[PDB]
């Protein structure tokens, strides 16, 4: 049981790893769209100018 | 009858008159590349935190 108890945390930790990274991922992806949503407000603002 | 003839202009303005006027909103505060000036800065904002 215990080897059995051990071996699967190993695959347990890596596999959040493996989700940790594709987190990563979509984290700064996302990180970077609302600086596009400050681009397009402004960019309607230059284009609002009269 | 009840009449009413009014101040009716014919403008001779010039450039001048006109070329400021353009400066004052194209340069000036709301300049709208002066927009952009504070848009830089908040890329500039923006990008830093």
């Amino acid at each position: 049981r215990l080897e059995y108890e051990i071996k699967t945390l190993e695959q347990v930790k890596e596999s959040t790893s493996r989700a940790q990274e594709m987190t990563q991922n979509s984290m700064k992806a996302l990180q970077d769209m609302v600086k596009l949503l400050e681009d397009f407000k402004v960019k309607v603002t230059q284009a609002a100018s009269d | 009858s009840d009449v009413n003839i009014t101040s009716k202009p014919i403008e001779g303005k010039g450039i001048f008159s006109k070329l400021k006027a353009t400066l004052q909103e194209m340069t000036g505060k709301d300049g709208s590349i002066t927009k952009y000036d504070e848009s830089l800065t908040n890329d500039i904002k923006s990008l830093n935190t």
